[PDB]
């Protein structure tokens, strides 16, 4: 497709921590790593052969 | 430890009489006490044959009462007829039951009386409805009503288990006393003159739903069970079909968050993967359809529960579903007519409009697959194919059950359907003859047999002569052997004791693929199995006889060429009633050696050839394909993410590209989802149907009243595991009540837990579920050691037909066209080879069996056998016992959860411990001592004859193998290399495995393998006696499974075995005299 | 390499149809990328070749 | 129009996609078929007619297809197709077959 | 012995 100059689209907001979570806030962060983890479990391939 | 006080239970409360008395008899393994339990018999004999009262006695010898151990229970109370109505009479306060004649398509399919559709008894026949199994209806009803008399005082939730199934009970008692109960004669058949005045489909309606009632134990069982049991009273045809069809619509609405895998036939390795659910609008159309038949059938809680769940589409409430989809199948058989079930199938539309581009290429394919299959044999000039004809000659065993045909050994008639035993006839008379094939015409039309499933159509069988199999044996065997390592056939990739069971769809699911699965069940009478099929293989053959220069080898396949031309014209005999029917049916079903991967060719061959017209349209790689008989699938994955309108599109495509070749299909396309007949898939967890009648039967087969007992508790144990659950008491109370035997018209017999739950050829079931038994004590040795005495016996008919005339012009052709001049050396012991496999026909088994029951009993009813030290497993077992010591352990859950279906016990292992990942032989099929016969041969040899074979002198192991078709040049090498002490192990493997079910069950579930497992069983190594640490390890697993399926909780162990008792075993070991049951084991893959 | 003389034939039978169904055109045929746009699967011209 | 199976058999016998299997790949022949040539005959013939810009939607894996494809390309202009594809399918050949 | 023909 093609897509005309008449569209339009919303960017994301991209902003990098403003908070530096993993400057001692350890609790939040643990969670954070964990379901980035088991995120990253559901797209890593399985071993085919 | 328990079931015998529910066998006097179930005694007091079914005799209840005065004249009713309880006859004890026990045994000890010492001989004083067992003198004394010898004075206890004799005393309770007399007092019974003097009307003395017997309870005094029993204090006198309260030591034998404690701990001395009980065999059976003797029972004298006299006919008293017709006393289960006058206990039945206050179960049946309800309101009986009104048929509906105008539901069932047909008129003979309804419900009504008998004398409304057979007024003589010369046309009438009871196979319409025929439970074709050796246990009663009265049992049944009086093994309920003892279960409800007896939990008839509990208060908890199994009160409010027992106000329902007695309000279950009481609809179908109300039903039954409207009329009466149908008396068994002798044989467990129902005669016309009982069935004269009754409805004529009440006994597979009232043990179906006896089936169902005992298999409720929540409210929602309830209401299936209800509601399909006051329905199936009437409809008879389209009842399971219709509940169990749209669950193959509902597997493509759940999504997938985690997932299994596969890599080789029983490796898993799960995967997060998460995958929605792209379902279009018009199969929910669909699907409102079916639900509006369901409504208009006369169901009303089951389709709420199927609405309630769709407003989540949770997998989490799904198991309901899957419960749903068993309580199906346990309605029972549609035993229609064999005329109006041939028609499911002899229902032609052939046309003169379907494309010619697709035909051509179907049979091209045919062809290249048939000459991938065929071209190293062929070409490098395999012995097997040569002698083609002597190798289907030997495993003729391994085949179909011919027509019946009059044959003479000597001075006798038989009508065997084995083809071997038609052979021997045959030959005698001249008129064997295998290298002119009969024609298939007008002048000789084909007989039939039903190949049965509930739920669905029926499927024909041809029944053919034997010259068909040995055409076809060789080259299929090839074929087959070539599929093992080829991956798309899914009835063959193996590693030569395995099937891919646990699928392989679920590599490639995503978000960018779809997968289309389809049945393929109907497409018998297709235009696509006719001609071309049969001239692809034509065409094949012909470039296969220009691919060899011997001539033996031309004329084997120009014999199988042959056969298929006698295939693509083909009659079939059909009665109906006096006269005979024969209809043109030139294509493919069932009955032969062939059809099988032959179909799978032609399936693979036909979606190959439509999966390259969806190209036409869009663009694809096909990753996988797998096509096994009544069903086959296809992953296919796209350049983007799939939507519901490139489903819709595809779906409308196949369908039309289908009907472009003239073929119906109900064509399912998904993204998470499958179903098919032995299994299917709900986001990435694999669940399975548990359609397998326990008091209802598909045919009537050969065993007797013990072993199908035995083939009904490994049923029960399947689809419990399946999800299917009944409640085992009453299951307990089938078993004794099929076990019983009548020695008189008032005296019967009453075995015990310690006779039917120990290792021999009588087990039938296990004291606790999902564990064996072994024995640990003098006494389960010593009736082990007895029973090992008697199991061998003897067939008078097996030893006058080996000492007839064809007999031995048989095994004389056998050896001259094999080998000559040791006629007395070796020809015996081909004899002795032939003996193994007269034992597939079906009397000489009965004959055999039975006097082994008979001579069981001789001892039941008496005192019991020292059996002369004859060394068993229980032997070893006790010996390895005492260097043992369990301490507590707790092992955490790091294994996912994939079969919800099975009890919380078995999870929890699977939870904690891995599932199994190999298969290790229980054949010794990859032991090089069977690759011979694998080569030379099909024949199983029964591991106990290996076993056996193995530790003889190196002489006669030459003798016996020899003597099974094998040359004598590579026996001759096989003794002289010393390979058999290089399988000696592998042999003993494969014989313990045999011997404890651990390839036959729950035990094929679990990894021994594991480092988890492993770390419990500490063991040190000795070395260079393998075998001993390998028993001690196996054992110890063992225990320790045992320990965790009866108490949930874990142990270690510990065994500092000393190097003695090492030796000692080590002798032990190959003199060895065990054996198991095959009517025993419980494949939960069937 | 060895379907030479059949895409020659391919070639010049479609050029030719092009120019001939070009003649029954009345309105000028301009060139602009469109929005939305016809899919074309290879196979098919695996097919046509 | 040329008999199928013809193409189909020495197709087979020269790719041999039975012998590159990974071993799970069913490697076997994609579209060859009639009607569907006929198909992209009156696709080329219209779009350039109407000048109505088209796509091409292929697998990489099926370089048959790029081998046609790149005769496609030859004889029929690159400013009809949508320069995206266009650019995959050359990228693909290059990437591929030529350097 | 009894038959009836279909086609």
């Amino acid at each position: 497709r093609n897509l005309p100059s008449t569209a339009r689209y919303i960017r994301p907001n991209l902003l990098q921590d403003r908070l530096n979570l993993h400057d001692n806030f350890e609790s939040l962060w643990d969670t954070i790593t964990t379901s980035n983890y088991i995120l990253a479990r559901s797209v890593v391939p399985d071993l085919k052969e | 430890g328990k079931y015998n006080l529910i066998l006097s239970e179930y005694l007091s409360f079914i005799y209840n009489s005065q004249s009713a008395v309880q006859i004890p008899i026990y045994y000890s393994s010492n001989s004083e006490l067992e003198n004394r339990c010898i004075e206890f018999h004799s005393k309770c004999l007399e007092n019974s044959k003097n009307g003395l009262s017997l309870k005094k006695l029993f204090v006198e010898y309260s030591d034998v009462i404690e701990n001395a151990t009980l065999l059976s229970i003797l029972s004298y109370s006299y006919d008293k007829y017709n006393a289960v109505e006058r206990k039945l009479v206050k179960y049946a306060k309800g309101k009986p039951l009104e048929a509906d004649l105008t539901v069932n398509e047909l008129d003979y399919e309804n419900n009504k009386i008998t004398s409304e559709l057979f007024p003589t008894a010369e046309e009438y026949t009871d196979l319409l409805m025929d439970p074709a199994i050796l246990t009663s209806l009265s049992s049944n009803l009086n093994a309920v009503m003892f279960w409800l008399e007896k939990h008839e005082n509990d208060v908890a939730e199994k009160l409010k288990i027992y106000k329902r199934r007695l309000d279950l009970f009481t609809i179908v008692a109300s039903t039954v006393n409207k009329y009466g109960v149908p008396r068994h004669n002798a044989k467990y058949r129902y005669e016309y003159e009982v069935m004269k005045d009754k409805p004529y489909y009440l006994v597979t309606w009232a043990n179906s739903s006896i089936e169902m009632l005992m298999s409720v134990f929540s409210h929602e069982d309830y209401l299936i069970a209800r509601e399909l049991i006051v329905l199936s009273y009437s409809n008879r045809s389209t009842l399971a079909k219709l509940v169990s069809s749209p669950m193959s619509i509902l597997v493509a609405l759940v999504d997938i968050n985690g997932t299994f895998i596969t890599n080789e036939e029983l490796e898993l390795e799960f995967s997060n993967k998460y995958v929605r659910a792209i379902v279009p609008d018009q199969t929910f159309d669909e699907l409102k359809q079916m639900l509006d038949n369901m409504r208009k059938a006369g169901l009303t809680d089951i389709p709420k529960m199927i609405q309630d769940w769709l407003v989540d589409c949770s997998i989490e409430k799904f198991p309901l579903m899957a419960k749903i989809y068993s309580w199906s199948f346990h309605v029972g058989f549609r035993k229609q007519k064999m005329l109006d079930a041939a028609l499911d199938q002899l229902k032609t539309e052939y046309t003169e409009d379907v494309d010619d581009e697709m035909y051509r290429e179907y049979t091209m394919l045919i062809r290249d697959e048939v000459v991938k299959m065929l071209e190293e044999p062929v070409k490098h000039d395999d012995h097997l194919l040569q002698d083609s004809e002597l190798a289907g000659l030997l495993s003729m065993s391994s085949a179909s059950n011919g027509e019946s045909r009059q044959l003479k050994f000597g001075r006798k008639t038989i009508f065997s359907t084995k083809k071997n035993m038609h052979v021997m006839d045959d030959m005698a008379n001249g008129r064997y003859t295998p290298g002119i094939i009969p024609p298939v015409n007008v002048d000789k039309p084909i007989p039939l047999g039903r190949r049965d499933v509930p739920g669905r159509r029926t499927r024909i069988i041809f029944i053919l002569p034997y010259e068909y199999f040995i055409a076809q044996h060789a080259v299929v065997e090839k074929m087959l052997i070539y599929a093992k390592h080829t991956r798309e056939y899914a009835e063959f990739y193996s590693q030569s004791n395995q099937l891919l069971s646990y699928g392989d769809v679920t590599r490639f699911l995503s978000n960018n693929s779809m997968v289309l699965y389809t049945d393929v069940s109907q497409w018998d009478s297709s235009q696509h199995n006719t001609q071309p099929f049969r001239k692809g293989i034509i065409m094949g053959l012909d470039m296969l006889a220009n691919m060899t220069n011997d001539a033996r080898v031309i004329q084997t396949l120009n014999l199988y060429k042959q056969t298929q031309i006698n295939l693509m014209d083909s009659y079939v005999q059909i009665p109906d009633g006096n006269v005979i029917k024969k209809i043109q049916y030139g294509a493919v079903a069932s009955g032969e050696k062939q059809t099988k991967a032959a179909n799978s060719i032609a399936n693979l061959a036909l979606i190959k050839t439509v999966l390259s017209r969806i190209s036409n349209k869009y663009s694809f790689a096909t990753k996988i394909i797998r096509v096994d008989g009544d069903d086959n699938y296809a992953v296919l994955q796209f350049n983007t993410e799939v939507t519901k309108q490139m489903v819709q599109d595809v779906s409308n495509d196949v369908r039309e590209t289908y009907a472009r070749m003239n073929t119906k299909v109900k064509a399912l396309v998904s993204t998470v989802g499958i179903e098919i007949a032995k299994r299917y898939i709900a986001g990435g967890k694999i669940f399975f149907r548990a359609g397998i009648n326990l008091l209802n039967n598909e045919k009537k087969g050969q065993s007797t009243q013990w072993d199908q007992a035995a083939v009904l508790y490994s049923n029960y144990i399947v689809n419990r595991l399946r999800g299917f659950e009944t409640d085992r008491e009453f299951i307990l109370t089938k078993i004794m009540q099929m076990t019983s035997v009548a020695i008189t018209g008032s005296l019967r017999l009453f075995p015990s837990e310690r006779v039917l739950t120990t290792n021999s050829t009588f087990k039938v079931f296990d004291s606790e579920d999902f564990i064996i038994e072994y024995g640990t004590t003098d006494d389960e040795v010593y009736i082990q050691r007895a029973f090992m005495s008697l199991s061998s016996q003897k067939s008078g008919i097996a030893d006058e037909i080996a000492a007839s005339s064809t007999f031995k012009n048989y095994v004389s052709r056998l050896s001259e066209q094999l080998l000559f001049s040791k006629n007395n050396i070796v020809s015996r012991g081909i004899a002795l080879t032939e003996k193994a496999k007269l034992n597939s026909y079906a009397p000489i088994s009965l004959e055999k069996r039975r006097a082994q029951i008979s001579a069981l009993l001789t001892m039941l009813q008496k005192p019991v056998t020292f059996k002369s030290s004859k060394i068993t497993i229980n032997d070893i077992l006790r010996d390895i016992k005492p260097f043992f010591t369990v301490n507590e352990a707790h092992l955490p859950i790091q294994y996912q959860k994939f079969m919800p279906t099975l009890p919380d016990n078995v999870q929890y292992i699977i939870q904690c411990i891995g599932s199994r990942t190999y298969q290790i032989e229980d054949d010794g099929s990859k032991s090089a001592i069977s690759r011979l016969i694998s080569k030379y041969s099909v024949y199983k040899p029964s591991i106990e004859e290996l076993y056996k074979v193995i530790s003889l002198h190196e002489n006669e192991i030459q003798l016996y193998l020899i003597s099974l078709g094998i040359p004598k040049i590579d026996a001759d090498t096989y003794v002289g290399s010393k390979i058999y002490s290089q399988d000696k192990y592998r042999i003993l493997e494969s014989y313990v495995y045999n011997l404890l079910s651990i390839n036959y069950g729950c035990y094929q579930l679990f990894d021994f393998n594991s480092p988890d497992l492993e770390k419990l069983i500490r063991i040190p190594f000795k070395g260079k006696i393998p075998a001993v640490t390998f028993i001690l390890h196996l054992y110890a697993k063992l225990e320790v499974i045992n320990h965790a399926i009866k108490n949930g909780s874990w142990i270690s162990l510990f065994c500092n075995y000393p190097k003695s008792e090492m030796i000692k075993l080590w002798k032990k070991m190959w003199n060895i005299t065990s054996l198991r049951s095959p009517y025993t084991n419980a494949n939960f893959f069937q | 390499s060895n379907r030479l003389g059949q895409l020659v034939d391919l070639t010049r039978l479609l050029a030719y149809n092009y120019e001939t169904l070009m003649a029954c055109i009345t309105m000028n045929m301009q060139h602009v990328q469109t929005l939305t746009t016809e899919k074309l699967q290879l196979t098919s011209v695996t097919s046509l070749c | 129009l040329v008999s199928t199976e013809a193409q189909i058999q020495k197709m087979s016998q020269d790719l041999q996609l039975e012998a590159l299997t990974i071993q799970s790949e069913t490697q076997f022949l994609t579209g060859i078929n009639s009607q569907a040539a006929n198909d992209c005959f009156k696709t080329l013939i219209a779009a350039m007619l109407s000048q109505r810009t088209m796509s091409l939607d292929f697998v990489t894996t099926n370089y048959m297809s790029l081998i046609s494809g790149m005769w496609l390309l030859t004889v029929v202009p690159n400013d009809m197709f949508i320069r995206e594809s266009l650019v995959a399918c050359q990228l693909a050949i290059i990437n591929t077959i030529i350097y | 012995v009894q038959y009836e023909i279909l086609q």
